[PDB]
RNA sequence: GUCUGCGGCGCGCGGGG
DNA sequence: TAGATCCCGCGCGCCGCAGAC
């Protein structure tokens, strides 16, 4: 205890040399920046009774139950490497079921291959859905082929279990499986969707090949164009860009692999399936060879790039995540649909409204002084007491005939003489192409709907003249951005915009519409409507069809476990599914997992239609959500790094002094508070704060600073030199980013010029492509984010193995973990829930710990010894107290209120009899 | 402020409305005027066609149901508001000796309709064949009391009209829920169809004092939110009430079970609803486009279209509208009869006194009509005119209603 | 002649328990509402009412007429079917008493809270002048509305001292104000008119007819009987009233009420017709019954259109095609009865019948035939030929045929 | 035949994550 | 940091097929 806070510990020895100089240097370098004297509120101290640690440290520990856990799948991929590949059949089996293709193409039906490792391959026809078609598979014994078994005629309508292959004996031990994008291959096995563990792992040569030698998002622009510009050109020889041609070239020594020219797949029929049933069972058949070879050739390579065991437990432990939806996933895409057509009804009636009352400036020439219209066209081409009476003619006058013309009325040729030209532009032909009153065919995305709506700025000419919206929109030829308009344009200039489109430039008017010289004006009864529609719908507009058209599949009654019976929610017309999220183990530089629709920084949000995409994830009955967030990931560990590599005690880089001290109510942390009172905008420190632990540049702090509000380039990042003169003091020189203030950066860049694996935790290499020594460049910031973001993959590994371990020393029914942004959710059983919190608690005291364990540390602060919280709920969301925009409420779904609990899970034991309440 | 009093005028002018200088929104709201105009009956009728179309109609299991005006006369416990006095001024007891004061036994008008549908349950019952989910739907006027609060400046309490429009859905009590949403969601949509600014019909979620839930439907009138619609789920309180001696008659089959329904009763104001679409219609500050105009939806405007001539050399060759007026009038175009006024009229005139009665298109019969016959075809919604021919007229009108009926 | 009313009970024409409607009361309203297929009926008839009156004449408007009369110091002299008429307790006619301060004449009671009204023609004399000044002053002009009115209904007695009733009758009324020189030709006009109009749908015309009858309020008057089987009631009436009652409303102030006639001004003379829909709609289902029991009611007036139903086949993949049917059938605006859906498949020969006791234009069945070849099968209501025909054509086909009965 | 409606075919410019 | 490029979606032409004056 005490020395300015640490915690309390059962393990470890003595020690306890911090060093006379080393305090002394703490100190003195404590009494400038943050202040020193700080009695601060100390704690209550927790005692616990951990388990039995093995080996003489925790490292060993960690080593052991690694290997533990990775040996019965090492073995199988062993197997799979030395193993011997008969040749290809000659012929393949059309008859339904799996066929085992033995020596001399010997074609034998069986249930199910009975192997302990395989390269798996599955293919689609998007025409019938999703289902799959065919797939083959190869062994050490021999080969194996499934036809899908959709020879039959045969309709069911999706909503079926059976469709998807099969590979998981009943065993009434181990079952590695192989393949390239294999999260996909494991959609269509069977067996994955079923509530209950399995005993099967999958690794995805994807994630050896982004783990080796990987490629950067913007080495990918230079790496496709050559299949202050100057740049080495060394490390194209060493990097691919993940497609399965280009990997096999890389790694694998051979001619390119042929790509079938007529893609039936994605663009046929099941008729041209059955057709081309010879061809694109070889094609399949090359790929799976393909495969076999990059992951031959990169198992000892992933071994000698990752020695240390844990990232393969950690890998095959993230391959196995689960999502129920419980009938209520279908029923959430129904309503948003609806909603998202509503509403754009709703806008385009309000459209075409504005373009309706835009129709009565050319009554007198009004439009000419009209700032938003001028320029458009409004020409208009010209070019027997009743029986007497009751009949007359009896035809509206039928003498009246159609003489000449008859070639306007019908098609477009004299469309709407008289109209404007643009409103005679807007509407469709007058019977043929299914004629809807009014202006129709007016959307979002003609240059005319700005010169309807919004027009503000003072000035919104949202014109394709190779400037898109004009302006110089400041203060000081003529009407250069004065509110008239009607510009002569003698000379164009951009100015206020300089960079033009050189910039990312991207969704910045979505939080301008709130304040931020963005609104309609003089309308004020379906203008600004319109952007408030555009607002709440944009994020469904571009995601509906990722978040549509996931493959869900629905078990069957008998297959659900005894879980579901005996409880209330048992069978009410019930439908239990389950997604699989499809997610890469890794998929980036990094190891850190990609998924474009389920690893998003996003949460149920008002005003938009399209949010709350994470809730709805509804566990079955009997069991429930328990995860955890970390408290400043990468944060925390930047500043653990700059201590370590400055002193042994916590509170001596003056950094992570603020990150421990500081608290964000009434603290003076980073985030909101110390930032912003530094900076302008308040809430968007928190990603300034980020991109520079992420280790950007001032030119980039710049930019991110002009994109918060509007200001000159004198009081951007250029003069105002506070950011990045404190903080990342970098380039400083006579010394011998080293030293001279607050944050210690410098231990990152020597870690990435150092040529070792460059991981100070478990020594995970880098990318061969991005070494100084293989190809020097200046790529300095790409080589510190890779860093930190290592350390945070590094830091979920060593979260999983933990949590797999104390799953599995005891009877705890929790599995299936989920990794979404630094938050780890798992679903366990209600009967064990408040276990499954405790050992996540555990995991970050161990977790941590290993942080502190390398680099010559033996201590940690007392506060960062265990989650702020640990929420348990029936439902994923951000917090446990919040609601949904789109519905009703909440109460419209099956969601309750859990428990975040805290101090309370603490009180309880790891054993199955947890202070007598259990049995 | 040209808000809710330079609409009136316009209204009670184009005899959209009961025409006395009322100029009061009160007596609007609780029922009182005298009536509504013409166009303000044809307007009400269009919008409880449009009601009984996407209700009853469009809706198996829903069915017609009439109730009475007056309930009858014995059996009735309650009384009125003033008939409950008795705290002094006895005085005079004179009169020797149903009659006397507690309520007289008497007949009451009907508040609201539901109690009727409620009664006519049972015997709708076998239509269904005792198929659970079903409703009963009725339009009718209904009878309430309202005072101004001033001592007693009308004395008795005055009498209300408001025509309501009422659902009554017996549904399984199970499913009982995601009907009521379903039902909510169903009047929302409805009421923001036909409807330039949708957002103001609003919907809010309520509760009884007996733990039974509903929605509250409104309009945002330029004063403030008024309330138009109301769901209720009555939970069956009412319906066993009035059925106390037994329910095996009672029980109707849902799925394979014999149940007591759950009733739940969707009540919307047609009166408030016409008020607040005329509201809707009508558009303020620096718009710099004048104009007034009623831009009703053509699904519900009270007049279609406009017959008219102009600088005819032939007053004998005015027939040409006869016919014309008769072949729109069949299929049921309704169309307001003109060349007939014969004043000195300037077209803007004409133009400015149809855009105000909501009417959709203006159609002229010019000199030029009588060979290779052209009508000048004006628009309500925008301001261009035109020429068209005469034989395409009628199907292109009924295309265009139709194109209005959806989407 | 007799079971009709059970006919009626059963199949919800006319809603009540057993025999409570019996033969009287039904020509008095004191009688419980009518079934859906009456609502139905009534609708009909209104409609084509509405649109022989209001739509194709050019000059009659809708009028709004409230249910209530408030009356400030109401005369003393009327029939008085409601004295209160106010929010509930309504206190009947209370002849004479009233004699105790208490419910004096004052306040409430001697019909100073209001009365509930028994005839549409106050409405329309009440809106005349609004009315003139939308029509520009072109003096020969009708109001029409239709609704509902009170009257009191005696004898028949309930509970010991009669108790009386509201007797309500839904009631379609015309006030034409025509100038009063051919004033009586706008009366033979409109009885004209009217008595084909009533004849129109009749299956066997003859039973309507027409008698003439004077009085000294107005200068001459039509009735209209239908003749029912056990007698002549009266199911319209016409008045030529005269120009004295508008007289009476606004007594103040000249040159007010009188209209342009021939660039003449003068003080119109007022027509009422005022028909029973209920009696009509009675009278029409009668002249309807006629030796199986079918109701033979005219295509305009039919409650219900079309039936769907299902014969034999496969329980699934035909409620697709049925459905799909029903919506395209709803989507052109004919009235069809969702039958197909009915299970327990009750017996073709009793579903036919009661299909015809409904008064249903034609029957349509659906089997694996239409799945074959899209051709349904047609029976007819009164001629009970049955005929295949194509699924496509069966809307072109029942327009066809209501427009044909419309058209004479 | 004219620029007047009706097709093909190219070309730009920008957002998506 | 990391940033992204095929991928629609919206604008321009040139080349031809028709057609009434």
């Amino acid at each position: 205890m005490l020395s300015r806070g640490l915690h309390e510990q059962i393990f470890g020895q003595g020690g306890e040399m911090p060093g006379e100089a080393a305090v002394r240097r703490s100190v003195e370098h404590l009494q400038k920046h943050g202040l020193w004297g700080q009695p601060a509120v100390p704690l209550p101290d927790v005692e616990l009774r951990l388990p039995p640690l093995y080996g003489d440290n925790l490292d060993q520990h960690f080593r052991l139950l690694a290997q533990k856990q990775s040996l019965p799948y090492l073995e199988a991929a062993n197997l799979l490497l030395q193993a011997q590949l008969p040749p290809k059949p000659p012929a393949w089996a059309w008859a339904e079921g799996w066929t085992r293709y033995g020596p001399e193409g010997e074609a034998v039906p069986v249930a199910i291959p009975e192997e302990r490792a395989l390269v798996f391959a599955v293919a689609v026809c998007l025409a019938e859905g999703t289902c799959p078609t065919l797939a083959v598979a190869i062994s050490p014994s021999a080969w194996y082929s499934w036809c899908s078994q959709r020879l039959v005629e045969e309709r069911y309508s999706w909503t079926s279990q059976l469709s998807p292959a099969d590979l998981i004996p009943l065993e009434v031990q181990e079952q590695l499986v192989v393949g390239h994008n294999v999260s996909f291959d494991r959609a269509h096995i069977r067996e994955q969707y079923l509530i209950q563990g399995s005993r099967m792992r999958f690794l995805d040569t994807m994630s050896m090949h982004m783990a080796i030698s990987g490629l950067s998002s913007f080495q990918r622009s230079l790496w496709i164009a050559a299949k202050p510009a100057i740049s080495s050109w060394d490390w194209l020889d060493i990097s691919s860009v993940n497609s399965l041609a280009e990997v096999h070239r890389l790694y694998v020594g051979g001619p390119p692999l042929e790509k079938e020219p007529r893609e039936l797949f994605v663009k046929g029929t099941m008729k041209d399936i059955r057709e081309n049933f010879q061809d694109l069972m070889q094609y399949c058949a090359q790929d799976v060879w393909a495969t076999h070879e990059v992951f031959q050739q990169q198992l000892p390579l992933f071994l000698e790039r990752c020695p240390h065991p844990v990232t393969l437990a950690g890998m095959l432990e993230m391959g196995v995540s689960y999502l129920p939806v419980n009938q209520n996933w279908e029923r959430y895409l129904a309503e948003a649909q609806g909603t998202y057509e509503e509403l754009q009804r709703e806008m385009k009636k309000s459209l075409m409204d504005l373009a309706n009352d835009a129709c009565q400036l050319l009554s007198g020439e009004r439009y000419k002084e009209d700032p938003w219209l001028w320029d458009l066209e409004w020409d208009l081409q010209e070019f027997s007491e009743e029986e007497e009476f009751q009949q007359d003619v009896m035809a509206r006058a039928c003498l009246q005939k159609l003489k000449g013309t008859t070639e306007l009325l019908p098609k477009r040729p004299q469309h709407l003489p008289g109209h404007p030209g643009w409103y005679r532009k807007l509407c469709p032909r007058l019977d043929d192409p299914a004629w809807t009153p009014g202006p129709s065919l007016l959307s979002l995305q003609m240059r005319v709907t700005p010169k309807l709506m919004a027009l503000t700025w003072d000035g919104f000419p949202l014109h394709y003249s190779e400037r898109h919206g004009w302006g110089y929109l400041v203060p000081g030829p003529y009407n250069d951005v004065d509110i008239p308009g009607c510009w002569f344009f003698k000379l164009p200039h951009k100015d206020g915009n300089s960079c033009n489109v050189g910039s990312p430039f991207a969704k910045d008017f979505l939080p301008k519409m709130e304040d931020g010289t963005l609104q309609a004006g003089p309308g004020g009864a379906s203008g600004p409507r319109a952007l408030e529609i555009n607002k709440m719908i944009s994020f469904w507009r571009n995601a509906h069809k990722r978040i549509s058209s996931q493959m869900v599949v629905w078990l069957p009654r008998s297959a659900l476990p005894r879980a579901v019976i005996r409880h209330p929610d048992y069978d009410e017309e019930g439908l239990y599914g389950a997604i699989l999220p499809q997610v890469v183990t890794a998929g980036t530089i990094t190891r850190r997992a990609v998924e474009p629709t389920w690893l998003t920084a996003s949460n149920a949000r008002p005003d938009r239609v399209g949010s709350e995409l994470k809730a709805m994830v509804q566990a079955p009955p009997g069991y429930t959500l328990v995860g955890a967030d970390v408290d400043s990931q990468e944060l925390w560990i930047a500043a653990v790094l700059g201590d370590a590599h400055f002193a042994g005690m916590h509170g001596c880089t003056a950094f992570g002094w603020m990150t421990l001290q500081g608290r964000k109510s009434r603290g003076t942390d980073l985030h909101s508070k110390t930032a912003t009172t530094v900076g302008i905008s308040r809430e968007h420190a928190k990603i300034f704060n980020y991109g520079r632990i992420y280790g950007a540049g001032q030119p980039f702090a710049e930019r991110l600073l002009m994109q918060f509000n509007h200001r000159l380039t004198q009081q951007e990042a250029a003069e105002k030199a506070q950011q990045m003169y404190a903080a990342t003091k970098g380039l400083r020189w006579y010394r011998l980013k080293g030293g001279t203030e607050s944050e210690m950066f410098n231990k990152l860049e020597s870690i990435a010029t150092s040529d070792i694996p460059r991981t100070p935790v478990l020594g995970c290499c880098i990318s061969r492509a991005l070494e100084p020594s293989a190809v020097q460049e200046e790529f300095m910031t790409s080589r510190v984010n890779w860093v930190v973001q290592s350390s945070a993959v590094d830091y979920l590994h060593l979260m999983l193995v933990a949590m797999k371990w104390l799953f599995e020393e005891f009877a705890i029914d929790g599995r299936f973990c989920i990794s979404i942004h630094d938050e780890v959710r798992y679903l366990v059983r209600e009967e064990d829930r408040y276990r499954a919190a405790l050992a996540l608690q555990i995991t970050n005291l161990l977790t941590r710990c290993m942080f502190a364990y390398k680099l010559g540390l033996n201590d940690l602060p007392q506060s960062v010894a265990f989650f702020s919280a640990v929420d348990i709920d029936r439902c994923l969301r951000k917090e446990v107290t919040m609601d949904c925009k789109t519905p009703s409420n909440p109460t419209g779904m099956e969601r309750r209120y859990g428990i975040p609990q805290g101090e309370a899970l603490d009180i309880y034991q790891i054993i199955e009899l947890t202070k007598g309440s259990l049995e | 402020e040209g808000s809710e009093a330079l609409l009136e005028i316009c209204q009670r002018r184009h005899f959209l409305s009961g025409s006395k200088q009322q100029l009061s929104r009160d007596s609007l709201l609780s029922g009182c005027h005298p009536g509504f105009g013409p166009l303000g009956v044809e307007l009400r009728k269009n919008l409880a066609a449009e009601w009984w179309t996407s209700v009853v109609v469009f809706r198996e299991q829903v069915f017609p149901v009439d109730a009475l005006h007056h309930k009858p006369g014995p059996l009735l416990p309650g009384d009125s508001a003033f008939r409950l006095v008795s705290a002094e001024t006895l005085r005079e007891i004179l009169q020797d000796k149903f009659l006397e004061n507690v309520l007289k036994t008497s007949g009451k008008l009907r508040e609201n309709l539901l109690h009727g549908a409620l009664e006519h349950y049972v015997n709708c019952l076998d239509l269904v064949n005792k198929r659970l989910p079903y409703g009963l739907a009725q339009i009718g006027v209904c009878f309430h009391p309202v005072f101004d609060t001033k001592q007693i400046r009308n004395g008795v309490k005055s009498i209300g009209e408001k025509t309501e429009a009422s659902l009554v859905w017996f549904t399984p009590p199970r499913t009982s829920n995601q009907w009521l949403d379903f039902w909510l969601r169903h009047r929302l949509q409805w009421w923001r169809k036909f409807a330039m600014s949708p957002s103001n019909f609003s919907s809010s979620d309520c509760q009884d004092e007996e733990g039974r839930k509903g929605n509250k439907l409104y309009y945002n009138f330029p004063w403030g939110k008024e309330l138009i619609e109301t769901l209720w789920n009555l939970g069956d309180h009412e319906l066993l009430h009035m059925y106390p001696g037994n329910v095996s008659k009672l029980h109707g089959r849902d799925g394979r079970k014999n149940v007591v329904p759950c009733v739940l009763s969707v009540n919307g104001d047609l009166d408030r609803g016409m008020l607040a679409y005329l509201y809707d219609s009508f558009q303020t500050r620096k718009k710099n486009l004048h104009r007034k105009v009623l831009k009703l939806h053509p699904c519900l405007a009270p007049i279609k279209v406009a017959l008219d001539v102009g600088r005819g050399p032939t007053l004998e060759l005015r027939q040409v509208c006869q016919g014309l007026f008769n072949e729109l009038l069949e299929n049921g175009i309704s169309v307001w009869p003109g060349y007939l006024e014969t004043m000195q009229s300037s077209l803007e005139q004409l133009y400015s006194k149809y855009d105000e009665m909501s009417i959709l298109f203006t159609v002229l019969v010019t000199e030029t009509t009588l060979e290779n016959g052209l009508i000048h075809l004006r628009s309500r919604d925008t301001t261009m005119k035109e020429m068209m021919h005469i034989s395409k007229l009628k199907d292109f009108l009924i295309k265009y209603i139709s194109s209005a009926k959806n989407v």
